[PDB]
C-alpha cells in the first residue's frame, strides 16, 4: 500500500516518518471516497466487463477459441474469462490501495514465466485486458477513468 | 618490532594507543639496553655457535653429510652452515626487536616451499635449530637464557 | 610500516650483516628517546580532542572563508570532514613520533592525498596552515623535545602536501 | 563475547522463482557474535523472514 | 507488512471474491480515521526523546533493581540496550499507528523477540511494566488513541 | 555425491579390501546398463518442458483445490514455486539416473525439504501426488527405468 | 587484562604465545604489587575522592545543581555523585587488570548514548573526572599518580 | 574470555563494591603463581609438535580400533582432523593454563562441541582418552600445574 | 568418479546434462570394461606389487630401516607397507572411478599434515610408489601400463 | 580464452560463413596434434614439481646473487614467491600448449605483469632466463615434438616479457 | 613554468618572509641533484629514439586490438599520432626532470590533454600503459629519478 510504502521507508532509515512521507499518507487519506468509487464501480460491474473483454478478445484473436487454440473448449475458456477476471479484481485491489503492490504479489511476480510455460499468448492476453480497461472507461467518468486506467496499464505494460 | 606491533594494531581501530599498548613500549624500551647487551653476545660468539651447531646436527644425523645426503660434500656442508648463520642473525634481530617479526617475515614465511624446492629435510631444520639452541643458551645468564630460548623455541615449531 | 629499529633492522638484512657498532649505537639512540615518545604519545592521546578543537579555532579564525558559504568547509558535514582530517593529521603524526620514522606518513597518508584533494577541490593550502595550527598547539602541550619531536612529522606532512 | 544461535525461516515471496537450489539460504540455523544479532534480526525480519529459534550457546 | 486497506484486500483475495458492502465500509471507516492516527503519530514524532525519556524514568522508578549492581539494566551497555529496545516499541507502534494494522508490530518487533530475551536473560516482566509505562505516558499526551499497540505489544511479551 | 561405482568403492573401502569377483561383478553390471540409462536421461532432458507441463496438469486436474484461492497453489508465484519444484524433482531425478544411485536425491533434494515445507505450508500429501504423476508421465515416456527415483523422492517426502 | 588480551592475540593467528606476549605477561605480573597497592589506596579513599570531586565539579559548573539542572534536587545530586563513584570503581579495575577492558565493557559503551539521551552534560562528567584524578594523586606517590592517571585520563578522552 | 583478575573484577562489579581485603588476596595469590605458570605454559608450547606426536601414540596404541579401515581416525583426512583437534585442546588449556581460569576452553572449546561430535559421528569417549593420554604426557614434563585444565575438557566432553 | 563430476557441473549451472558431458559419461561407460581389467589385474597382484615396491625402496634407501629411521623395527616396517598397500589400493579405485576423487578422499587429503608431523620422509614414499609403479607395470600391457601410471603419478605429484 | 577450434570458429562467425575446405583442413590438424598435446600435458603435470626444481636450480646457479642478501629472491617469502611464479608460468605455458593457441597467456598471465615485475622491483630479464630454463628441462621431459610445441608457448611468455 | 628554487621563492614570498636555514637547505639539496639529474636527462635524450620504440612496442604487445582495423591506433595517421603523443611525453617528462618541477608538464603536456582525449575517444586507460611502459623503460635506463615526472602524466590523464 501507499502507507506500507511510506512506513518501510521509514523504516529502513529506522526514522518516523517524514514531512513528505506524511503528505503522501494524507494525499492518500484524502483521496479514499474517489479511489472507492471507482473500486465500487468496478467491482458490481465486473461480469459486465470481464464478459464484454473476452467477447473483444476472441472476436480480434479467434484462433484462441478455435481448435488448436489455448482456450479452445468449454473448461479451457472459462479459464481463460477467469484469468480476465482475476486481472480486473486485482485493478481494483490497486486503484483502493495507491499503489501496485497487492497487483505484484497476487498475479504478475512469476505470471509471464507462468504464462510462457503454459504456452499462453501474451498478445491475447493484453488485448483482454485492453478491452477490459475500454469497458471499465465506458462505466467511469474521464477523471475516474483516468485513475482506473493507471492501473489497467501497469497491468499492460508487466506482461508487454 | 613491539612499537610497530602496537602501531598498526591502534591503526587498524583507527585509535589512540591504548594505556596497554603504551604500558608495553614501556616496557620494550626500558629492556631495551639488555637486548642490545644479549644480541651483542650472540653476535660475538656467532661463529662458535654455528659450529658447535653443525657438528651436533651432522652427529645426530649423519645421513645429511653422507653420500646421498642433502648436505653432502663440502660445499653443501657450507651451503647449511649458512643457512645457520642465516638463522642466527635472523634470532639476533627478532631480539633487538622484542618480537619474533624479523624472523617470520625474513626466514619464516615460505619457508616450507623453499626446503621442499631445495629438498631440505624440514625434521633436520628442527635439529639444528635446537642445537643452536642449546649452543647459545649456553652463553647467557638465567633470564637471558629463557629470553633467547624463546626466540630459538619459535623457529623451531615454525619449521615443524 | 617501518619502525627505527625495523629501519636498522632492514639496513643490515639487506646488506646481510649482523650488527655491528654503528647499529648499536642507532638502536641505542631509539630506545634512550623512547620514554619520552611514550609520554608525548599518552599526553597527545589526552589532549587531541583540546588540541583539534583549538587547531580548528585558530585555522578557521585566519581563514575566515573556510566555513562561511562557498567555502569548502561550509556544511555540517564538510566541517565534520575537515576536522576528521585534522584528527588524521594529528594521530599519524603521533603514530610516526612512537615510531621515530616518517615511513608511515608516506604509506598510510601522504600516497594518493594531493589526488583526493585535489579531485575534490579541498585547498591544500589551508590543509597546511590547519597542519601548522596542530603544529603549535601540539607543541604547546608537550614540551620543548617532544615537541621538537612532533614538529619533524608536521614538517614532513606538510612537505608532502605543499 | 557470546554467540547466538538463531534458526530462521527466510521465504522469497518478494520475487520470482528461479532454477538455482536455494534451500540452504531459506531455512537455515547459524551463530553469530552478539554484535552481529540485532543486524540479522532485523534483516530477516524485512525479507518476510521469521525467526524460529534463538539459543546462547554456554 | 499490511496496513488494514491490504488487510482487507487480503482477506478478499483469500474468499477470492471482490469487495463487497462492509468491505468498503471498513475500507471508508479507515479513510475517516486516518487524519486523527496522522495527527496522533505527529504528536509521537515531535516528542520522541521525551516521552522515551520520562518511560524509561518511570520504568526505573517502578523497579529501581534493574539498575542496581547485577540487575539486567546494569551497566551502560546494558541500559543503553533496554532504552533503545523502548525506543523500537515507541517507533513502531507508532508505524502501527499509522497502518492501522498490528502487522508491523508481529513481523518486526514481536517475531522472535520472546525467544531471544529469554536466550538473553532479560526478564519479560519488567519490559512489560516497561511497556505499561510507555503507554501511559503517550495515553497522556495523545489520548487512548495508540493503547491497542502497546497492549498488543505487551501481551506478545506476555 | 555418489554414484554406483563410487558406492561399491566405499564399501569396499570402509572394510578396506581390494575389489573382489563380486565387486567387480556388480560395476561390470552398472557399465552394461548404461546406455539405455543414457538414452532415457537424454529422452527426459529432450521433452522436460512437456513432461513438466503435463505433470502439473495432471497434479491440477487430480486436486483443483490447490489452484482454489486460497489454497496453496493460488496466486502466479505460487504455482510458478510449485512447478518450478517440480522442475528440481525431474532433473534431479534424471542426475540419478544418470549416476544409478539415490544420493543426490538424498542430499540436494531431501535434505531439509520436509522441514522447510513445514515452515512454509507446502502439503506433503499434495507434493507427492505431483510426484507420483510426474513419475508416471516419465514411466509412460521412457519406461519403468526411473521408478525408482520417483519413489525415493516420494517416500522422502512422506 | 593484559593476559587475557595477549591471549585474544595468540588466539586470532592460532598460536602460542610469544616471545613479545610472553615478556607482557610476564612485566604484568611483575607490576601486581604496585598495582595492588594503587588499587587499595584508590579503593579505601573512594569517599573523600568522591565527594572533593563533587564539590569541585560542582563549584566549577554551578548551574549543574542550579534549578533547571541536570543534577538539581537530592535524589539527582546523588546519581550524579553515584557516577563519579562508579567511574572511580572503574578506574580502580583498569588499574588492577592491567589495561582499559572492564571500564569499556561496565562503563564506557553505551555511556555516550545513555547521557546523551538523559541531557546529562559530558563536560560536566569531564570536570568531575579531572578532579577525582587530582584528589586520587593526592593520595599517591608520583609513580602511583602516574599509573592512576593512564586509566582517569583513558576514561576522560574516551568521554570526549 | 576471563582471566583470574578479570573474574574478580566480574564478582566485585555483580556485588557493586570495591575491591577488599580478601579479593586482593585472591589477586596477590595469582600474581604469585603466574610465573610458574608461565615457565609451564613455556615448556608446553617449546615441546608442542613432541607432546602432540606423544599423545597422538599413546591413543592409538590404546585404541587401535580406530585407526582401521571403519574406523573414525581411518583416513589421511580423519587421522589429520583427530591431530588437529587434540592439538586445538593442548593450546587451549595452554591459554587457560596462563590465565588461570578455564573460561577460555568453555566459549573456544567446549561450547557445542558435544553436539559437534554427535553429528559428526565422532567416538566421545575416545576424544576422552586422547585427552587423558595427553594430560598425562603433560604431566610427565611440567608436572602437576596443567592437571585441572585436561580435566576440564574430559569433563566438559563427558 | 568421472560420472560425478559430470553431474556435479551440470547441477552447478541448474541445467541438464549437456552434449559434451554426455559424451564424456559414455566415453567411460565406454572404457569400464578396460578399467575392470586393469583393476582386477592390480587387486590379484596386490601382494607382490606391494612386497617388490617395499623392497625396491627399502634397498634404495637402507637408512628408512635401519636403527634410528622412521620405519625401523617390525611394527613400524609393516605400517610403512600397508601405507604402499594403501596407496596401491587406491589406485585401484581412481582406475574404476575415471578419475581420482576416492584417492583425494580417502588417502591424499590431509596426507602432507600426517606425514609431516610424523617425520615420515615424503621422497621415500614418492620411491616405494614408483617402485609399485614399476611392479604394475611389470604385469600389465603398455596400454594398461599407461592408464594405472596415471593415477600412480597423480599419487606422486599430489605428495611432491 | 579461444582454442585452435574456438579460434576458427571465431574467423569463421566473424565472417558469417559455413566452415570450408581450408577451416575443415586446420581442424583436422589441431585433432591430429591432440594425442601429442596431451601426452605431453600428463607429462608435465607428472613432472611439474621436478620442473621447477630443475629449472630454479639452474636460475639460481647462473645468477646466484638473486639468493644473496640484496637480490630480489633472498628471503624465504621472496623466494617462496618467486618458485611460486615460475609454478604459475609453467602451468599457464602447459595449458595454452593443450588450447594450442596462446590466448590464455594474453588473457591470464602478460597483461600487466611487465608493470607489476616494475613496481615490485622483480629483475625482468631474470624471470626470462627461469622461463628459459623450465624451457629447456621441460624439453628435456617432454620429447622432441612436444619440445617444439611448448617451446612456441614458453617463447611467447618469454617476448610477453620482453 | 617554475624549477624548484623558483617554486620554494614563491612559498617564501607567500609569507613574505625571508629564506630561512630550511628553505637554504632545500635550496642545497636541489642543487646537490644537479649532476645526477643532467646526466639522467642527457642518457634520456641520447636514447630517445630507442625509448620510444620499446615504449610503443611494448603498449602494442600488451594491446594489439589498438593497431587492428577499428582501433584507435589504427591508421597511418592515428599511430603517427600515438607514436608523437609518448614522445611528447617523454621530452617534458625529461624537462621536468631538469627542472626538478611537474609544472612543465601541466603547462604544456596536460592543458587540455585529457578533455582532448576523451572528445576524440583516444582510450586514457590504453594512453596510461603506454605512459607506464615508458616509464618503465626510462627506468631501466637511468632508475628511478624520472618515474615520479612520468606518474604525474598518468595523474594528469586519469
Ligand atoms: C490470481 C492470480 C492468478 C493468475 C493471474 C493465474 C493465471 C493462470 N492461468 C492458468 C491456466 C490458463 N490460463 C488461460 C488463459 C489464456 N488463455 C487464452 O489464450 C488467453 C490469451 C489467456 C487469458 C486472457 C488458459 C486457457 C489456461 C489453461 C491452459 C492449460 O491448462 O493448459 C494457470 C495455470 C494453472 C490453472 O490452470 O489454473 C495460471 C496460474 N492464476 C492465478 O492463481
Ligand atoms: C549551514 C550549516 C552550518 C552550521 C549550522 C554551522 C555552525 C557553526 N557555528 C560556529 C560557531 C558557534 N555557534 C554557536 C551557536 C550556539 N550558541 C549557543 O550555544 C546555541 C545552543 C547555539 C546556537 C542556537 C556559538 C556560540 C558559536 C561560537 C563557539 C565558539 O567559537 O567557541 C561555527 C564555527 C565558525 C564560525 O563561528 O562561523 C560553525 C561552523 N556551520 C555550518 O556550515
Ligand atoms: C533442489 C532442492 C530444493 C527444493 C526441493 C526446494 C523446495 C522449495 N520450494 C519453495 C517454495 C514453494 N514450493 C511450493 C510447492 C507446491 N506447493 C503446492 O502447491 C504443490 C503441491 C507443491 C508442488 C507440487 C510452493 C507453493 C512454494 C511457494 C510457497 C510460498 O512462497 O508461500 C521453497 C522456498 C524458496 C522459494 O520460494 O523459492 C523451497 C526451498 N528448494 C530447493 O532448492
Ligand atoms: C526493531 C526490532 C528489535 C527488537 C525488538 C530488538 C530487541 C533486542 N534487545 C536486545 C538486548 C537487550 N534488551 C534489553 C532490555 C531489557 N532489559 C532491561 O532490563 C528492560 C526490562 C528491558 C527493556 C525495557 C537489554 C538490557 C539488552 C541487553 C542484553 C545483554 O547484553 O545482556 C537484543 C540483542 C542484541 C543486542 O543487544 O545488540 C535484541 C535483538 N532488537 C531489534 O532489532
Ligand atoms: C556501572 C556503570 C554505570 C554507569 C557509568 C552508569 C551511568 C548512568 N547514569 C544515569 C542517570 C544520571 N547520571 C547523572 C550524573 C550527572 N549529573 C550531572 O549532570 C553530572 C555532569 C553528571 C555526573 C558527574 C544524573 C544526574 C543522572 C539522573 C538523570 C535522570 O534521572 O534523568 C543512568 C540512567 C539510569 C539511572 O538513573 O541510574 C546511567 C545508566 N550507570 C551504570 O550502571
Ligand atoms: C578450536 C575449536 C574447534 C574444535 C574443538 C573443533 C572440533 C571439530 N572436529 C571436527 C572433525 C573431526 N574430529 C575428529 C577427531 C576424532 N576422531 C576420533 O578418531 C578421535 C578419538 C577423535 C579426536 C581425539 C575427526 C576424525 C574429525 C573428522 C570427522 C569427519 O570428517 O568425518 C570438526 C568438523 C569440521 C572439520 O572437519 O574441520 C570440528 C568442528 N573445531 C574447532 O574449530
Ligand atoms: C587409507 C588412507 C590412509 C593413509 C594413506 C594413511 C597413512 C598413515 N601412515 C601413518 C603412520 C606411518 N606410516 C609410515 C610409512 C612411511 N614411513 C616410511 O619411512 C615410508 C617412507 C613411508 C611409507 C612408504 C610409518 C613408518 C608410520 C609410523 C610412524 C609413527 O607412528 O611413528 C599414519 C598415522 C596413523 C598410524 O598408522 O599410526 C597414517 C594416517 N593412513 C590412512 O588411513
Ligand atoms: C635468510 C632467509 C633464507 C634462508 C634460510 C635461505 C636458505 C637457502 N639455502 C639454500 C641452499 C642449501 N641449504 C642447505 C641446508 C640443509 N642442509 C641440511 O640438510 C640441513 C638440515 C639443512 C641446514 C641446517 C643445503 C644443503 C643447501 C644446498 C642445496 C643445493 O646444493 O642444491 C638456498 C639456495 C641458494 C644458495 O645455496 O645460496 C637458500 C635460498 N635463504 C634465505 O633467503
Ligand atoms: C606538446 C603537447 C601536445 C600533446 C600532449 C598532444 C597530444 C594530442 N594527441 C592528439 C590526437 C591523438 N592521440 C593519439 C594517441 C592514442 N592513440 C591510442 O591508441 C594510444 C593509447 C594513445 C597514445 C599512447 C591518437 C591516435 C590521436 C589521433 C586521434 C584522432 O585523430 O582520431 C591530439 C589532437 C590533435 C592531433 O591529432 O594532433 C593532441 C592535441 N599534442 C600536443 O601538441
Amino acid at each position: 500500500s501507499a502507507i506500507t510504502k511510506a512506513i518501510l521507508n521509514a523504516d529502513a532509515e529506522a526514522r518516523y516518518l517524514s514531512p513528505g512521507e506524511i503528505d503522501v499518507v494524507r494525499g492518500y487519506l484524502a483521496s479514499g471516497e474517489r479511489r472507492v468509487r471507482v473500486a465500487r464501480v468496478l467491482s458490481d460491474n465486473a461480469l459486465r466487463i470481464v464478459r464484454g473483454a473476452g467477447d473483444t478478445m476472441f472476436q480480434k484473436r479467434p484462433d484462441l477459441v478455435a481448435p488448436g487454440g489455448n482456450a479452445y473448449g468449454e473448461v479451457r475458456t472459462a479459464k481463460c474469462l477467469r484469468d480476465l477476471d482475476y486481472f480486473l479484481r486485482l485493478v481494483t485491489y490497486g486503484v483502493l490501495a495507491g499503489d501496485t503492490s497487492p497487483i505484484d504479489e497476487i498475479g504478475l511476480i512469476g505470471i509471464k514465466e507462468t504464462y510462457s510455460l503454459l504456452e499462453v499468448p501474451v498478445p491475447g492476453v493484453i488485448d483482454g485486458i485492453k478491452a477490459a480497461k475500454q469497458q471499465a472507461a465506458a462505466l467511469l467518468s474521464s477523471e475516474d477513468a483516468a485513475e482506473a486506467s493507471f492501473y489497467f496499464d501497469y497491468v499492460i505494460s508487466a506482461m508487454s | 618490532s613491539v612499537v610497530t606491533k602496537a602501531i598498526v594494531s591502534a591503526d587498524a581501530e583507527a585509535r589512540y594507543l591504548s594505556p596497554g599498548e603504551l604500558d608495553r613500549i614501556r616496557g620494550f624500551v626500558s629492556s631495551g639496553e639488555r637486548r642490545l647487551r644479549v644480541a651483542q653476545t650472540l653476535t660475538e660468539s656467532r661463529e662458535r655457535i654455528i659450529k658447535q651447531a653443525g657438528d651436533q646436527l651432522f652427529q645426530k644425523r649423519p645421513d645429511l653429510v653422507s653420500p646421498g645426503g642433502n648436505a653432502y660434500g663440502a660445499e653443501r656442508t657450507a651451503s647449511c652452515l649458512r643457512d645457520l648463520d642465516y638463522y642466527l642473525r635472523l634470532v639476533t634481530f627478532g631480539i633487538v626487536a622484542g618480537d619474533v617479526t624479523p624472523i617470520e617475515e625474513i626466514g619464516v614465511i615460505g619457508v616450507k616451499e623453499m626446503y621442499r624446492n631445495l629438498e631440505v629435510p624440514l625434521p633436520g631444520m628442527v635439529e639444528a635449530v635446537k642445537a643452536m639452541k642449546s649452543v647459545a643458551t649456553g652463553l647467557l645468564s638465567g633470564d637471558d637464557s629463557a629470553e633467547v630460548g624463546y626466540y630459538f623455541d619459535y623457529l623451531a615449531g615454525a619449521l615443524a | 610500516m617501518q619502525d627505527a629499529i625495523t629501519s636498522v633492522i632492514n639496513t643490515y638484512d639487506v646488506q646481510g650483516k649482523y650488527f655491528d657498532t654503528s647499529a648499536f649505537d642507532k638502536l641505542k639512540a631509539y630506545y634512550a628517546t623512547g620514554e619520552l615518545r611514550v609520554r608525548a604519545a599518552g599526553t597527545i592521546s589526552a589532549n587531541a580532542a583540546t588540541i583539534i578543537k583549538e587547531a580548528s579555532a585558530k585555522l578557521f579564525s585566519n581563514q575566515p572563508d573556510l566555513v562561511r558559504p562557498g567555502g569548502n568547509a561550509y556544511t555540517t558535514r564538510r566541517y565534520a570532514a575537515c576536522v576528521r582530517d585534522m584528527d588524521y593529521f594529528l594521530r599519524y603524526a603521533t603514530y610516526a613520533m612512537l615510531a621515530g620514522d616518517t615511513s608511515i606518513l608516506d604509506e598510510r597518508v601522504l600516497n594518493g592525498l594531493k589526488e583526493t584533494y585535489n579531485s575534490l577541490g579541498v585547498p591544500i593550502s589551508s590543509t597546511v596552515q590547519g597542519i601548522q595550527a596542530m603544529k603549535e598547539v601540539t607543541g604547546s602541550l608537550v614540551g620543548s623535545g617532544a615537541a621538537k619531536e612532533m614538529g619533524v612529522y608536521f614538517d614532513y606532512l606538510s612537505s608532502g602536501l605543499s | 563475547a557470546r554467540t547466538i544461535s538463531i534458526t530462521a525461516c527466510v521465504p522469497r515471496r518478494t520475487k520470482s522463482v528461479g532454477a538455482s537450489r536455494e534451500i540452504q539460504n531459506v531455512y537455515f540455523t547459524k551463530r553469530i557474535s552478539f554484535d552481529q544479532f540485532t543486524p540479522e534480526y532485523q534483516r530477516i525480519h524485512r525479507q518476510g523472514g521469521t525467526i524460529l529459534n534463538v539459543q546462547c550457546m554456554g | 507488512m499490511l496496513d488494514a486497506v491490504t488487510k482487507i484486500i487480503n482477506r478478499t483475495d483469500a474468499e477470492g471474491r471482490y469487495f463487497a458492502s462492509k468491505d468498503f465500509d471498513e475500507v471508508t471507516r479507515f479513510f475517516a480515521t486516518g487524519e486523527a492516527r496522522l495527527r496522533a503519530a505527529s504528536t509521537i514524532s515531535a516528542n520522541a526523546a521525551s516521552i522515551l525519556r520520562e518511560s524509561a524514568a518511570a520504568l526505573f522508578t517502578e523497579q529501581p533493581d534493574l539498575l542496581r549492581p547485577g540487575g539486567n539494566a546494569y551497566t551502560s551497555r546494558r541500559y543503553a540496550a533496554c532504552v533503545r529496545d523502548m525506543e523500537y516499541f515507541l517507533r513502531y507502534a507508532t508505524y502501527a499507528l499509522v497502518a492501522g494494522d498490528t502487522s508491523v508490530i508481529d513481523e518486526r518487533v514481536l517475531n522472535g523477540l520472546k525467544e531471544t530475551y529469554m536466550s538473553l536473560g532479560v526478564p519479560i516482566p519488567s519490559t512489560v511494566a516497561g511497556v505499561t509505562a510507555m503507554k501511559g505516558v503517550v495515553a497522556s499526551m495523545i489520548g487512548s488513541e495508540a493503547n491497542v499497540y502497546f497492549d498488543h505489544i505487551a501481551k506478545g511479551l506476555s
